[PDB]
RNA sequence: AAUAGGCGGCCGUCGAGGGCUCGGGUAGAAGACCCGGUUGAUAGGGCGGGGAUGUAAGCGGGAAGGGUCAACCGACCCGCUUAGUCCGCCGCCCCUAAUCGCCCGAG
RNA sequence: CCGACACAGGUGCCCCUGGGUGAGAAGCCUAAGGCGUGUCGGGGGAAACCCGGCCGAGGGAACUCGGCAAACUGGCCCCGUAACUUCGGGAGAAGGGGUGCCUGCGGGUGCGUAACCCGCAGGUCGCAGUGACUAGGGGGGCCCGACUGUUUAAUAAAAA
RNA sequence: GUAAGGUCCGGUGGAGCCGCCGGUAUCGCGGAUCCUGCCGGGAGUAGCAGCGUAGUCGGGUGAGAAUCCCGACCGCCGGAG
RNA sequence: ACCGAUAGCGAACUAGUACCGUGAGGGAAAGCUGAAAAGCACCCCGGGAGGGGGGUGAAAAGAGCCUGAAACCGGGCGGCG
């Protein structure tokens, strides 16, 4: 379960570098959990990205 | 000795290793200090060194750790899986 | 310099493909004929008797 | 022709090991007629400097000049045994040894901790650390009658040395526990008087000033620092090779000719350096001090201790020796001196030279 | 030293003695060696001594001048200040760790 | 991608570059972007010796085939500048003085108290003011080839 | 049996083999820096440095974590990485 | 009266194949369980790979499969040490 795949999506979505990206440590596995990108737009607007 | 649920104060002498190490592994190896002198003077089989005390002895690079470190040392008991009883000794800054 | 360095230039478009009469990659692209069987040289096929690659083509040296 | 030079180094001294005990060994003995124990023991303390006006013979006499001076403590050395020595087919045998018995200790500086009342330390528990099998229920009256015994072998004659067994003190001075056990002769010609001699005072403390003579030549034994493996060019004093050498410059050229088809012990190699017995020849013993304090002029006493205290050392608290310029050795160095074995036919006085400043400054 | 030595002591016909582990260097490439181990000042810590640089931050005042010749800015200087910082040196104090444990061993 | 390779080479650095210092696409620091994969880790007064780097009292080439290597100088402004000469040069010849910070004025272009650049007076600190970084050592004879250029890819760059 | 070798005994093996006469032949190996295959000592050694020396703390996953994942800190490139 | 898997054609087999060279062109290694899969059901341990029991078979011949030589490596025994 390696976020690569959200990291790179979630940059691509917020139109900023990969290393800009926070992830909340505490909600890791809803992360691993978001496979889609209406996901982790969802996840975008509830503050986990 | 240090029983449960109590707090001592400690002051490591991180000056003990500079010179015995390079001085670019001086910041790794005065956290590998810090943690073998906790665990040695207050008995403790683990110990949990709080990021805020990795970030003072990191705070100047990795080449100028503070000679002296003042912590705060809690000693708790797990007792975990049975194997015995387990001290766990967290260290926190000041 | 001629060696490992030199080997470096391999880049550049191939002296060979792929010839449509013999199948084998043996066309001279940037000429236009074929190394192996002549094609476009030659309407005849390029056999050689000093040659023994048609013969193993068939197992009948 | 070619060039010629001195070979490197010295091969008197090999081969260049570690010494084979940290307690210095005494080969030779100087031959005296005066009935008092050849030599005695100290641990060095440090270094320091005086203005004196020289008494020895030669350009600077009568004029104030400058001299390095040496300290080393000298607590009172326990005399504790007796050795008889025999002839035997191809030298000296012992034939017999006799200790004192179990005795208190008074001089153990025992201090007052959170309960428990003071330790009482006796004698036989400290040197248990060097021995660590010691006599059982071992008696005055057993004593006296190996004594006799021995007395006895004298008189029948097949005795023909006797050398006296001391142990140090360090507890006196706080420096360690471990005593060191050493033998030492006595002076003069005959083996009664030197049995006698060591008779009155086993069991007793000796002091350097019953001993030495304020003024006279020492031979300094002891193992002198150490600097572990060393390389040729430290080691032997090797020239460096050329600048332009690419393998390297500290090291030997050739290590030998095509023959012999062998590799010489002469030709110098990288080892252990330091941690070497040596014996120096002819050091003056300035003065002798007394509970780590100098008199001077019958109103000035001082303490030898400079300010802030000896560098990597304590406080002189002890008996001390002034020695004439540098000892081998480290600091807390364990170091025996005797009556020089080979003095000049010209000896300065035997008598402590005037002394016009001692320097106490911090030596830090 | 193959004539492979002498002596004192302790042990055996459970057991003297020793090793690993522990705190440190008078020592050190691994081994080895040396001191200490509650029979305690070995290291840390606290206090004091000695030393090395050179007078800390903060505040008050002055400062060539400017500024509505006011408020205010201003390199730098003076006082609190032999200060501040630091010490791979020493002394005192058992507050902390030198604990627990394991192994070999002649008969 | 090619070189037998997850090869420090070559192909492709082929096209593009925010802020400060600075003449600068220089060096140094830093924003964006990227990375911790130019991928074995841990220990240590734990040595000798080797590779890369810093410093060294007095002397200053006495070293050596040979000043090899290293070292001196170094940016900018102002004075000053030889033999010789193909009159163009040599030439940045050589040599000498200055350089920071603060306070305040003057000048050029400009509508401007916008921006850039050039001077003046005073105060003041340190051993050192191109304080790091960047950054020539110089001169005099002789041989050869006029010059810029080319060469033995892999021991010769030269008077060829 | 001088010998080149022959034959028996015990064990493994599971399907072919031998004495004598007369013929026949790619008919006998220790070497050719011989050829092909397999295996030793070197050796649990060198190498895993040099031109960009980079990791640490807390948490997660998993039987198993210096090396995988998230956060913070500390770093490198930044007219090129 | 040829060879019997390093022999016989280079190829007994997915062989002029895999693979090497820009290119003419060059070119390997590799056969065998058992009469019958009857190719090991079930139990204990292990994260797994596997190990130990227990079964099939006249014989494990157990698929890493007919016999299993030599070199080499580990253990046991006899002798020296
Ligand atoms: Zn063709």
């Amino acid at each position: 379960n390696t976020l690569k795949m959200q990291r790179r999506i979630a940059a691509e979505i917020l139109k900023c570098g990969e290393n800009r990206i926070w992830i909340d440590p505490e909600r890791i596995d809803d992360v691993a959990s978001a496979i889609t990108r209406e996901d982790i737009k969802r996840l975008i607007k509830e503050g986990v990205i | 000795a240090i029983k449960a649920g109590e707090e001592v104060i400690f002051t490591v002498p991180i000056k003990k290793i500079k010179k015995i190490v390079p001085r670019w592994k001086r910041a790794p190896r005065a956290v590998k200090f810090v943690r073998e002198f906790v665990a040695r003077h207050a008995k403790a089989q683990e110990v949990i060194i709080d990021p805020k005390v990795n970030e003072k002895i990191w705070e100047r690079g990795i080449e100028k750790p503070p000679s002296k470190l003042r912590v705060k040392v809690k000693v708790e008991e797990e007792k975990r899986e049975g194997e015995e009883t387990v001290r766990i000794a967290y260290v926190t800054l000041a | 310099g001629s060696g490992t360095a030199t080997f470096g230039k391999r880049n550049s478009t191939p002296t060979h493909i792929r010839c449509r009469r013999c199948g084998r990659v043996s066309y001279n692209v940037k000429k236009g004929y074929c190394a192996a069987c002549g094609f476009g040289r030659s309407r005849r096929l390029r056999k050689y008797r000093w040659s023994k690659k048609w013969k193993k083509k068939k197992n009948a040296h | 022709g070619k060039v010629h030079r001195p070979r490197r180094g010295s091969l008197g001294f090999s081969p260049r090991k570690r010494a084979k005990s940290i307690v210095p060994r005494i080969r030779s003995w100087p031959k005296e007629t005066e009935v008092r124990m050849l030599g005695f023991a100290g641990y060095k303390a440090g270094m320091t400097h005086i203005l004196m006006i020289d008494d020895e013979p030669g350009l600077t006499n009568g004029k104030e000049i400058f001299m390095p001076v040496t300290i080393i403590e000298t607590p009172p050395l326990r005399v504790f045994g007796i050795r008889a020595y025999r002839m035997g087919y191809l030298g000296l045998e012992t034939a017999t040894e006799v200790i004192v018995p179990d005795f208190p200790l008074d001089n153990y500086p025992a201090k007052e901790r959170k309960g428990k009342p003071k330790p009482k330390m006796t004698f036989y528990k400290l040197l248990e650390r060097r021995i660590a099998t010691l006599p059982k229920n071992y008696t005055q009256e057993m004593f006296e009658q190996k004594l006799g015994q021995l007395e006895d072998m004298i008189k029948e004659g097949e005795i023909v040395d006797v050398r006296a067994i001391v142990a140090t003190q360090p507890w006196v001075i706080k420096l360690k526990k471990k005593p060191e056990v050493m033998e030492y002769a006595i002076g003069g010609t005959s083996v009664e008087e030197k049995f006698n001699y060591i008779k009155e005072k086993l069991g007793k403390e000796l002091r350097v000033g019953e001993v030495l003579k304020e003024g006279e030549l020492l031979d300094v034994i002891a193992v002198t620092k150490g600097k572990g493996t060393q390389g040729p060019v430290k080691r032997w004093g090797i020239k460096l090779r050329a600048h332009k050498d690419s393998k390297g410059r500290r090291k030997v050229g050739s290590i030998g000719p095509w023959h012999p088809a062998r590799v010489m012990w002469t030709v110098p190699m990288a080892g252990q350096m330091g941690f070497h017995h040596r014996t120096e020849l002819n050091k003056r013993l300035i003065a002798i001090g007394e509970n780590g304090k100098l008199k001077l002029d019958e109103n000035t006493e001082i303490e030898i201790t400079p300010k802030g205290g000896f560098p990597h050392y304590g406080i002189v608290r002890s008996d001390f020796m002034m020695i004439a310029g540098s000892v081998p050795g480290a600091i807390k160095r364990i170091i025996r001196v005797r009556p020089a074995i080979r003095p000049p036919k010209k000896k300065p006085p035997v008598q402590r030279p005037q002394i016009t400043y001692v320097s106490v400054e911090s030596k830090q």
